[PDB]
């Protein structure tokens, strides 16, 4: 319908592909660094959530340049998600009380 | 590199006996530790995978346990066919690693 | 009153298999989970599983081989362990142990006691022990009653009904013929014994039987 | 009174119940699995909350796919939650400014 | 798994003496250890939780301190009532474990 709802939308199906893509692009990043644990796709797809929701346990984490690069993708792609659908929260309760204004 | 010990490299037990292979990690690894079965002139066989989880088609009495940096493959009741080398492996960091291998005598 | 309870004994021919209960009391919470522990006579306490009743979710140690299957009944607030294919490996007391989620073990059963055994069920034999004609007696007085002949282990001996406890003793049994034989002795003040009555209780769970033995003075 | 006091009062009651229903279902995940520690409820309650406001100290952390899965819902349910409280405070303070305004 | 080691396997103390149990673990567990009692022919009985708090019931000369690798338990004039086995348990990580155990002797 509206623009905002359609733009949540899209941001949602955008992430949860960053998110697959994350986890394929960490590992293939990581294996070939002495050391690394993000190494399998299972944990590389959990790494990748709560990279994206700036969760970060710390229980799993990058340590080449392009598996950090891979990662700050993955952060702004979950906060610019999460904030925009909190933008579109906004826009319909700030349309919704127009209208109980009578505005 | 996680350095994974197998010992003692020779474990000699008597015909249905309880027998257990340990492989010890130089570090925490969680459970991401994997056996290995390899008979004479045989390629390597996957046993158990994560420490304990049991893979189709191997007998139930193979059972596996452990986490952090010491683990266990055990066998219930051994018999002739069990007669091999066996070897653990690590997968949580790179780069993947095997132990040196623990051959069972009967 | 008791939070767990447990059947004191179960006799098992090698490689049948047998189910424990564990029924609860007191407070029951959707967090609680029951744990089973086995303990060879001599040895330490060994975890065997858990159960949580509110889902009937179990997990089991899996550094030992499986023997049990936990379930659980809702309703009648009790804890099944079905144990399995045994040997005489798997004869030892198996308690049962209430945790609340937040990692100890708050309350414990009593325990039962499993015998893995081709042997038959034996009820005991209880005979008064009473000092001869010629024993001299000084500030106290000792006597005691025999139990002989039983199998499987254990019997619970108690004295006027559990009211008379100081100055007891309860010898362990001894296993000869495939029978179990023990003493238990008490002191009592001299003066008054046989003016107040001395009488041993004996109690066997594996045979259901429980039998009373008065001690008097020889004839 | 007004969607927007309403809707995230309603986020923080659905926040509650997601926070005790993940801390009982964490456990119930977790228990079974060798070195798991998010394994008692007071913790696993302690968990749910550094979680859902992303904190993620990684003092405790789901090591099972089920508890990984519990661990994703109370992310975005306090994501979710506090967002919408922000989009509510937007509302509020453009309603304001409105009036301010003369409009 | 956590080994929980208790060492030594017996004590010998007079009477009236303080004495305490030492229990070491493989790996550190915050204060997520507990001790139980348990006399010749009983069940065990909970006697402090999480290292050093004291439960209802239980004497005021049973104690516990430590945190980490490295729990005691201990006893402020030690009686006849207090001959038994003591063991400690963790609940840190799954699966939880026992140690041991250490018998008093008086
Ligand atoms: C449930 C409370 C259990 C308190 C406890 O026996 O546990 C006490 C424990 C400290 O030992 O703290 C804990 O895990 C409890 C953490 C509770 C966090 C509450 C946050 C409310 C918002
Ligand atoms: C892909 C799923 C693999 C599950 C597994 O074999 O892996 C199982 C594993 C636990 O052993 O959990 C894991 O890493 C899986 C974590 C999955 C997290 C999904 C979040 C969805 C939002
Ligand atoms: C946008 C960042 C892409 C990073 C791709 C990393 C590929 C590593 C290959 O070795
Ligand atoms: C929405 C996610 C629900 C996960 C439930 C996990 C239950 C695990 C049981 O073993």
């Amino acid at each position: 319908s509206a623009l905002h709802w359609r733009a949540a939308g899209a941001a949602t199906v955008l992430l949860v592909i960053v998110l697959l893509a994350g986890s394929y692009l960490a590992v293939l990043a990581e294996r070939g660094a002495p050391g690394a644990q993000l190494i399998t796709y299972p944990r590389a797809l959990w790494w990748s959530v709560e990279t994206a929701t700036t969760v970060g346990y710390g229980d799993l984490y990058p340590v080449t340049l392009w598996g950090r690069c891979v990662a700050v993708v993955v952060m702004v792609a979950g906060i610019t998600s999460f904030g925009l659908v909190t933008a579109a929260l906004a826009t319909w309760f700030v349309g919704r009380e127009q209208e109980r204004r009578g505005h | 590199d996680i350095l994974l010990t197998q010992s003692p490299a020779i474990l000699s037990v008597s015909p249905g006996e309880r027998v257990s292979f340990s492989c010890r990690a130089s570090q925490s690894i969680g459970t991401d530790i994997h056996w290995y079965q390899q008979r004479t002139n045989g390629s390597p066989r996957l046993l158990i995978k994560y420490a304990s989880e049991s893979i189709s088609g191997i007998p139930s009495r193979f059972s596996g346990s452990g986490s952090g940096t010491d683990f266990t493959l055990s066998i219930n009741s051994v018999e002739s066919e069990d007669i091999a080398n066996y070897y653990c492996q690590q997968s949580n960091r790179w780069p993947f690693t095997f132990g040196s291998g623990t051959k069972l005598e009967i | 009153q008791v939070q767990l309870q447990q059947p004191g004994a179960e006799l098992v021919k090698p490689g049948a298999s047998v189910k424990l209960s564990c029924k609860a009391s007191g407070y029951t919470f959707t967090s609680d989970w029951i744990h089973w522990v086995k303990q060879r006579p001599g040895h330490g306490l060994e975890w065997i599983g858990e159960i949580i009743p509110s889902y009937g979710r179990a997990n089991y140690n899996e550094k030992i081989q499986k023997k049990a299957t936990l379930t659980a009944d809702k309703s009648s607030s009790t804890a099944f362990m079905q144990l399995s294919s045994l040997t005489s490996e798997d004869s030892a007391v198996y308690y049962c142990a209430r945790e609340r989620g937040d990692g100890y073990f708050a309350v414990w059963g009593a325990g039962t006691t499993v015998t893995v055994s081709s042997a038959k069920t034996t009820p005991p034999s209880v005979y008064p022990l009473a000092p001869g004609s010629a024993a001299q007696t000084n500030s106290m007085v000792t006597l005691g009653c025999l139990v002989k002949g039983y199998f499987p282990e254990p019997v619970t001996v108690t004295w006027n009904s559990g009211s008379l406890s100081s100055g007891v003793h309860t010898f362990p049994a001894v296993l000869q013929s495939d029978l179990y034989t023990l003493s238990s002795s008490v002191t009592v003040p001299s003066s008054s014994w046989p003016s107040e009555t001395v009488t041993c209780n004996v109690a066997h769970p594996a045979s259901s039987t429980k039998v009373d033995k008065k001690i008097v003075p020889r004839d």
